[PDB]
């Protein structure tokens, strides 16, 4: 029965620590520290009455979408500081959000089980087939835009169609967070069972499930490379190549609430629900140095494609676009 | 030499009566308290009291110290209209933050319909406008004659008719609308209290709001009522007395004031 | 040129005075999470404060013959089987079903349910009988604004109840608990909700919300007390030690279910008042209509509770 | 009973070096590390 389920986990345990050759720190020594690098908020995105709990960038790295507590969806140029557009969503909640990289529409995810793409240049299309609040968004294509659900299901859906494309299950508890790689030919996902599976495009088999994490994983992201990615404080990072821990991230206590690389990869800007988002060597594994511009707890982060500066979501109503 | 160490305490309370209100304003610009109506109240409460006591405070002690005024009638009298209104500013806040109080909690489903970011602006600018320091200015309304005329002597001989109306426009409402609404305010509290202590098992307010009240009265009556005094019977008070209790003890009440006034954090801040 | 700029200012002056317009209603509006216990008589509340109906009797009876299935588990034979293999729906099975409603086997399933699970038998009745008055009443967001103030209520309806930690802003928190349900599977349901208003109360995030917990059901409660087939010290061992509270305003009028009713209100609020948020209890029935009065009463108690510690006396 | 299709699933995995991919990943970071932005053309 399930003796057999057991020991199939024994020996993936057993072959993944095996697998270990040798300690991450080790290469970390000889790395040269990143430096203190103070970021500064060169803008201050303001003016969205409520808590914004979503915050996504723009393929042409000019725009950033962010999502009302209170249904109020606002498109914003980080240069002017100037809101384009402000579509009232149908929901009152939205809980995710998420800028297609053709700019056409953009994706507004929320609590009412349904998930509305809005045109650009009015809603295109409505999916509901996924059950419970959508986790999380990511249009992958301009047709293909990857939902995520409390269900532990998440979905893939064909935007023109309507209908779920195909279907990935067997994650035990609530999948909260989703992120595409970019050669779009696999993405991962965190759920509440405190584990990650990185699912394949069409397939729908978890290439390497990994449940390093102690708590409910909260958010994940790809690296820039694509060969790996990253409720308790410690944030782990995954070798898909090796499906091991690649290292283990004293004081802090809070809650992790967002994850987010650097273009070069070395720094890892990591948002907890403390104020102040913590900026981490990826690399040398060493805390460099912190920002802190809001007062509620922070939402989501983000990084241009281009890599200029970074973004802050927060609940304080204050997206504080840090440089 | 004793003159000398009075001028030091009176140096200390000018440096004191600066930053208890420079502090406020400071970290009411540097955070993120700002566009409540609240805070933004105390913010400019605490302006007039740094107005005051840059402006009238210092010059007051050269007068009191150095017998003779060293500068001329026409800033003189610049200096008694912005004393004036400095001290008609700091009461009329004071009231103003009381009535917003007030209707806060005697109408929670109206308090914030009520305030807004251009209400408070409004309050503010009509509370700061609210001509009683401009009018002795112009009409010179503001027996001794010769210290109004000669150059050397500033002494505050005004009729007894303006002195009046002045003190109650600028206390004796305020006044009342203060003792009212807290009034109002105490049995509020009082009444939310007992309705919890229908709970069975498992008054610090009082004291809270005692203290907030006596600051402004201890501080501010006895200067108000030695004027009306005054206006009234010309022969009972004596220059002195008058002077030491008035100045001092009015200005002392915009230290008090800021002391009165979350906070913590921004004060920590910096 | 300078015409890109001018037309991106024009938009975002548009755009902000639309935000300003709305901000109004935005602040003005006051919003409540009826997070109610499962079966716990949630709809019956909001319903009493705000085709398909003969559907609902058809969904019932399948659900009630659904618990009659349920009742074979725990513990007219041919009608029995047609209602049961006609059970999943996408005039021989309505008369089947009636007739296994009015066989003893129905019977004796209503009079032992604390195991099983039903919406009911009052309609299982009269679905026999059988819309009828009052038989129906018998994200779903709620939109009732009082004469004096906006009142909007939503409803969410999930274990691990993220969805709570979602909303950190509500003006209260409904929390509707069945009295009755405490014989109603390893743990009573009186408990279960109980540790559900240790987890709400108890919740990192929602820190500064205050719960109004109405005891539903209450008529059910005292009703059930009436009989003593299953006294609420074998339920509860700490019943027994219990005794009438000091302070008591009885309707009317049982000192038995007036004691019972009490140690319920206390049991709630002993976790209440462990550790700000502060609850307000109700006894109500389903009759009662006077729920959005006291709802309003106990929210105008509540900013007022809130101001004054909001820095204040 | 679907536990076990998965485990065998992530049975058969071709394992690659923790060293030779730290050795990688510490080598593409560095390759891209000189247009690292985190003030000329900075847009700020
Ligand atoms: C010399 N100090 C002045 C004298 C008269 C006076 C004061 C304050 C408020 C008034 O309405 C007054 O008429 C005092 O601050």
């Amino acid at each position: 029965l399930r003796q057999e389920a057991e020991q199939l986990k024994n020996q993936i345990r057993d072959a993944r620590k095996a697998c270990a050759d040798a300690t991450l720190s080790q290469i970390t020594n000889n790395i040269d520290p990143v430096g203190r690098i103070q970021m500064r908020t060169r803008r201050t995105l303001r003016g969205h009455l409520a808590k914004i709990y979503a915050m996504h960038w723009g393929t042409d790295s000019r725009l950033l979408v962010s999502a009302s507590q209170d249904g109020k969806l606002i498109i914003w140029d980080s240069y002017t500081t100037n809101k384009v557009h402000a579509i009232p969503l149908r929901s009152s909640w939205v809980m995710t959000c998420a800028y297609a990289p053709s700019g056409n529409y953009v994706a507004c995810g929320g609590l009412d089980n349904i998930c509305s793409i809005y045109n650009l240049k009015r809603v295109s299309r409505e999916l509901a087939g996924h059950t419970g609040y959508l986790s999380c968004c990511r249009f992958l294509d301009d047709n293909q835009i990857v939902t995520s659900s409390g269900d532990t299901t998440c979905a893939l859906w064909d935007i023109e169609t309507g209908q779920q494309t195909t279907t990935f299950t067997g994650h035990t508890g609530d999948v909260m967070s989703l992120s595409l790689a970019p050669d779009t030919r696999l993405f991962v996902s965190g759920a509440c069972d405190a584990s990650a599976k990185l699912w394949d495009v069409r397939e729908g088999m978890c290439r390497q499930t990994f449940t390093g994490h102690e708590s409910d994983i909260n958010a994940i992201c790809f690296f820039p490379n694509g060969n790996a990615f990253a409720d308790d404080a410690t944030c782990r990072l995954f070798d898909l190549r090796a499906d091991q821990e690649l290292m283990t991230y004293d004081n802090i206590i809070c809650g992790i609430t967002s994850v987010s690389f650097s273009k070069s990869g070395r720094l890892l800007l990591a948002g907890y629900d403390d104020f102040n988002c913590n900026v981490w060597d990826a690399l040398k594994a060493d805390r460099a140095g912190v920002l802190a511009g809001h007062d509620n707890r922070v939402s989501c982060l983000g990084v241009t494609d281009d890599g200029m500066a970074v973004a802050t979501g927060s609940w304080d109503s204050f997206l504080k676009i840090w440089n | 030499v004793w003159v000398v160490g009075m001028g030091i305490v009176m140096s200390l309370i000018v440096l004191a009566i600066v930053f208890g209100n420079v502090l406020v304003i400071t970290a009411i610009a540097k955070f993120e308290r700002l566009q409540t109506v609240t805070n933004y109240f105390i913010t400019s409460l605490a302006c007039a009291d740094l107005v005051m006591g840059l402006a009238v405070v210092p010059f007051g002690a050269a007068h009191i110290l150095t017998k003779t005024w060293t500068f001329g009638n026409f800033w003189c009298e610049f200096w008694t209209s912005i004393d004036v209104l400095c001290v008609t500013a700091s009461i009329e806040t004071l009231c103003v933050i009381a009535v917003d109080r007030y209707f806060a909690i005697t109408s929670p489903f109206k308090y914030q319909s009520l305030l807004t970011k251009n209400k408070a602006r409004v309050i503010i600018l009509m509370v700061w406008i609210v001509l009683t320091s401009f009018l002795p200015i112009q009409m010179h309304w503001y027996e001794a004659i010769n210290c109004y005329a000669e150059e050397t002597c500033c002494d505050f001989f005004t009729n007894q008719a303006y002195a009046i109306a002045s003190s109650i426009v600028s206390f004796y409402v305020p006044l009342v609308i203060m003792v009212f609404v807290y009034s109002r305010v105490f049995q509020e509290a009082k009444r939310q209290l007992q309705k919890i202590d229908k709970s069975e098992g498992r008054h610090k307010a009082l004291k809270t709001l005692g203290i907030i009240m006596g600051t402004f009265t201890l501080c501010w009556l006895p200067f108000f009522i030695v004027n009306i005094v005054h206006v009234i019977q010309d022969n009972l008070i004596r220059k002195e007395v008058y002077i030491l209790l008035n100045w001092i003890g009015y200005v002392n009440s915009g230290f008090n004031p800021l002391i009165y006034c979350d906070f913590r954090i921004a004060f920590q801040e910096l | 040129q300078r015409n890109e700029e001018k037309a991106q200012r024009e938009a975002n002056k548009k755009i902000e005075k639309q935000l300003q317009k709305d901000k109004q209603v935005y602040r003005a509006t006051h919003r409540l999470l009826l997070l109610g216990a499962g079966e716990s008589g949630k709809s019956t509340i909001v319903k009493q404060m705000r085709t398909k109906v003969q559907d609902i009797k058809n969904n019932l009876k399948e659900a009630i013959e659904t618990i009659v299935a349920a009742m074979s588990n725990l513990v007219n034979q041919f009608r029995v089987d047609y209602i049961l293999s006609v059970m999943n729906v996408p005039p021989e099975f309505y008369e089947h079903a009636k007739a296994l409603w009015e066989d003893e086997g129905v019977r004796a399933c209503y009079e032992r349910s604390n195991e099983y699970q039903l919406i009911a038998q009052y309609f299982l009745d009269k679905i026999d009988v059988i819309p009828s008055d009052q038989d129906l009443l018998r994200i779903f967001e709620t939109k009732f604004q009082v004469d004096k103030v906006n009142f909007h209520m939503f409803d969410v309806g999930d274990e691990r109840r993220k969805w709570i930690q979602c909303f950190n802003d509500v003006t209260a928190i409904i929390f509707v608990v069945a009295s009755s349900s405490y014989n109603m599977n390893q743990t009573n349901r009186l408990q279960e909700a109980l540790n559900l208003f240790k987890s709400i109360w108890n919740n990192r995030w929602l820190r500064t919300i205050s719960v109004i917990l109405f005891l539903n059901k209450q008529d059910l409660l005292a009703e059930k007390v009436l009989a003593g087939k299953s006294k609420i010290e074998d339920y509860f061992p700490e019943f027994a030690r219990y005794t009438t509270p000091e302070d008591a305003t009885p309707e009317p009028e049982d000192p038995r279910v007036t004691r019972a009713k009490y140690f319920i209100r206390d049991e709630f609020l002993r976790i209440s008042t462990a550790s700000r948020h502060y609850c307000y209890p109700h006894f109500t029935c389903a009759v009662d209509t006077e729920n959005i009065r006291r709802v309003f009463n106990d929210c105008r108690d509540i900013i007022q509770r809130m101001h004054l510690r909001q820095y204040e006396l | 009973r679907k536990l076990v299709e998965q485990l065998k699933m992530e049975a058969n995995i071709d394992r690659i070096k923790v060293s030779k991919a730290a050795a990688d990943l510490m080598a593409y970071c560095e390759a891209h590390a000189k247009e690292d932005p985190l003030a000329s053309e900075n847009p700020f």
